[PDB]
């Protein structure tokens, strides 16, 4: 169903996109995963640590 | 201490009567003071800001 | 024990294991190079895998 | 300089006596009594001590000899 | 001229230590880190559900 | 909002305390960034009493862990509400879903 | 005066720190210090952050 | 041979108000990517824009407070002004001014229009006035520059600074948003393989696409002047 | 000060040999280490004016797989030796040479017929060791002005190391102006055939990347 949903939008089934390298400008061989992981921000803030 | 009586006499300064014990923002921290509150004990004359 | 403790650990061994491997039919299968230098140029220029 | 103290240990053996030799010589350079031998590459007195030690031009024997020489001159400041 | 897993790379460093001493082993440790990181990045060895 | 969630989060936000849920349905009448004022319906309204609900949102106030517990309105002026419905996002809520 | 100078963090204390830092090891440490290699002295690089 | 072929800016399509494509027809073999990446890099890094920088709403001391009649914290109004897409023709810092009263949204179309100041999205919303006799009045300060400048670095410099009324917004002076180039087979009539470059960009609305590509190339040539005729 | 990007100093060109060289710069704006270094290296390495030997027809056998008398250097090894013959040529476009030489020791770059235009940079180069007799060798060698580097497939044929560079590698690293803390510091590193040194290969590369942009730049 995840693949079916990814086909609903025109994204690719594998979920793996060809990313380029923003510095040298040349593709990373062997496609990489890209998605939106929902990321928390734990309050182990470093300026309560130093 | 000696050399301090010397310094004070040389530069005509009267030593302070009272000691600084202010509240100061802790090192490193910025901020915008969003609220102040003054708790005056019963029987002490409320200042301007109270 | 006399063995090293500055062993390359986890991304670096992935980087070496991915450099120093060999597909069976890439670009430049079986072309004679004049040294490491033009192996680096055949790679970066986009001529060999 | 300086990344390692390997060669300075190959010259002054035992690898702890290196520390003592370099620390004595760096105290000499730091407390205003003496002057580097090898050209300082903008080093603190510590790395200069170890650079001195690497060239074979300072160790514990040389330091004793120079100390006795300079303390005998102060005897020769008897007038 | 082999595959260079992890045993092989710790072996490489150990023999460089036992042949060339220390300074070449350290500078070679760094060059092996830098080139390992660079080509691992170039590979985009991403993981995915397929 | 959790872009990939599990549906337990609408309830983790409502059944907590942070979000400000309406008590009685009705239609919103005034939406400041520091209060909501619900014109309660004629049916849910009691027999004789002026039925309008007032919601004093809790603006920036220190929590225990020194963070900032806040409440913003998610409603709009003159929009229907219903009982058991959120009126104000709390700290880490987004239209009533727990956004951490 | 030097104290208040480094407290105001003028442009000369950062030069002076870059110079009294230069060839001076520091001793990093990690909490459970099992073996004797969990205290190794490094040479600092002054880094934002 | 001809010993090189130079690119010339040829088409500048306007697919929309925000984003638009440019094309650089005669590129040789390999220079497609060589310019494509460097220009993408320059464009995303260095392009002068005009983000608002300071705000001074009327009855407001600090940004953690809530004016009445307007259903946004002042914190959200600052984060709304931060996206204000504005151009100035002649000045560096201009002080726009936004008065408005009575129920309803407060777009950017309610700003006092000045001569050499244009707002690209008038539909951009600042805050929702929500009361009859409740108004807002605020002096916005759209200065102008390069890159990104947070307010912690902007706490600067000296005396005359500043009242306990002024808010600072984290300036984000950069009109480009997205870049995506494509070399492809350019068909010049007598030639085999010349590359075209299609630098499709995506602006907030305050850059002439031709002007962006020109300034990118200029910054690259200015930098590269040092490698040429080395010291 | 909106278009005033801080330009570097080229504060060092410390060079290891005549062909090796390690050029730095500092500082560049934060993010120009890569844009500069990468444009320069793709141009140095993929399109540079150069003349190098194209194809060969050895008098022994015209098949690359073959046998040749009195030589312990196979055909492919002779071709590897020929790719490194660093050759400077004047306006004469294509110049084919003769190397057939008699003796027993090393066949070198001194063994080439000394034509009017062609110029060799390492006469001490080696092309093939030979046996103990009069000789066994005769080859027609073809240098051809080209650009970049073009393998034998696209063309006995030989890969063409036209471009003088044999290596380029930039390594951006954190420079430091007094106040600003994050500024690049490119550290170029370049080796050439000897048909030109690094100190001028970088000049020629930047000149290419500037003339490529004459259609846009202002002032």
């Amino acid at each position: 169903e995840i693949k079916e949903l990814l086909k609903l939008g025109d994204l690719p089934t594998s979920g793996q996109i060809r990313l380029y390298d923003g510095r040298t400008g040349e593709q990373f061989e062997r496609p990489v995963t890209v998605g939106y992981m929902y990321m928390l921000k734990l309050n182990h803030l470093v300026d309560d640590k130093m | 201490t000696p050399e301090e009586k010397l310094l004070r006499a040389i530069f005509g300064e009267k030593a302070s009567d009272v000691k600084d014990s202010s509240l100061r923002v802790p090192n490193g921290v910025s901020g915008t003071v969003i609220d102040v509150q003054v708790f005056t004990r019963d029987g002490v004359e409320k200042d301007k800001r109270a | 024990n006399g063995e090293p403790i500055i062993v390359p650990s986890q991304d670096v061994v992935l980087g070496l294991y991915y450099m120093t491997r060999d597909c069976v039919n890439a670009k430049g299968e079986g072309m004679v190079l004049t040294g490491p230098k033009e192996a680096e140029r055949l790679y970066r220029s986009g001529l060999a895998s | 300089a300086r990344v390692t103290v390997q060669d300075a240990v190959e010259k002054i053996g035992n690898r702890f006596d290196l520390v003592l030799v370099a620390a004595r010589r760096a105290r000499q350079m730091q407390v205003g009594g003496k002057d580097p031998l090898v050209p300082e590459e903008n080093d603190k007195t510590t790395v200069i001590a170890l650079r001195e030690i690497e060239e074979g031009l300072i160790n514990n024997q040389i330091l004793d000899v120079r100390e006795r020489q300079e303390q005998q001159e102060q005897e020769a400041a008897e007038l | 001229n082999q595959a260079l897993g992890k045993k092989a790379i710790s072996k490489m460093l150990n023999t460089c230590y036992r042949i060339l001493g220390l300074k070449p082993t350290v500078i070679f440790a760094d060059q092996i880190m830098y080139t390992g990181f660079a080509y691992a990045a170039r590979s985009g060895a991403s993981v995915g559900i397929d | 909002k959790p872009l990939v969630g599990t549906g337990m989060e609408r309830a983790v936000a409502v059944d907590s305390g942070v979000t400000a849920v309406a008590k009685r349905g009705g239609v919103v009448q005034y939406v400041d960034a520091s209060r909501i004022v619900i014109k309660v319906n004629e049916d849910e309204m009691y027999p004789g009493e002026a039925g309008i609900d007032i919601y004093n949102l809790t603006k920036y106030t220190r929590s225990n862990q020194n963070t900032c517990i806040n409440q913003m309105p998610c409603v709009s002026l003159g929009e229907p509400v219903e009982r058991g419905d959120v009126l104000a996002d709390g700290p880490s809520t987004d239209l009533g879903e727990l956004a951490l | 005066a030097a104290k208040k100078m480094v407290e105001r963090e003028e442009a000369v204390v950062w030069d002076i720190l870059d110079e009294v830092i230069r060839e001076h090891p520091v001793l990093l440490n990690r909490a459970p210090t099992l073996h004797r290699l969990g205290i190794q002295a490094f040479e600092p690089v002054l880094i934002e952050g | 041979v001809t010993e090189f072929l130079k690119p010339r800016l040829v088409d500048i399509e306007q697919v929309s108000s925000t984003h638009a494509k440019v094309t650089l027809e005669p590129l040789e073999r390999g220079f497609g990517h060589t310019l494509g990446n460097a220009l993408r890099r320059i464009l995303l890094s260095s392009m002068p824009g005009c983000a608002v920088t300071e705000v001074e709403i009327d009855g407001v001391l600090h940004e953690y407070s809530t004016k009445e009649g307007v259903q946004e914290d002042i914190l959200e109004i600052l984060l709304n002004l931060k996206g204000l897409a504005v151009r100035v023709q002649g000045k560096d810092e201009v002080i726009l001014t936004l008065n408005k009263s009575g129920i309803g949204p407060v777009t950017a179309a309610d700003i006092t229009h000045d001569g050499d100041v244009e707002i690209v999205k008038p539909q951009h919303v600042i805050c929702h006035l929500t009361d009859e006799n409740a108004s807002i009045s605020m002096r916005i300060k759209v200065q102008r520059g390069r890159g990104y400048v947070p307010a912690s670095t902007r706490i600067h410099s000296e005396e005359d600074e500043r009242p306990i009324g002024r808010l600072l917004v984290d300036a984000c002076y950069s009109p480009v948003e997205r870049i995506a180039y494509n070399v492809e087979a350019a068909r010049v009539e007598q030639r085999t393989d010349l590359d075209k470059l299609v630098i499709e960009m995506e602006t907030n609305g305050t850059i002439d696409p031709e002007e962006a590509i020109r300034r990118a190339a200029t910054i690259l040539a200015e930098q590269l002047e040092a490698f040429v005729d080395l010291r």
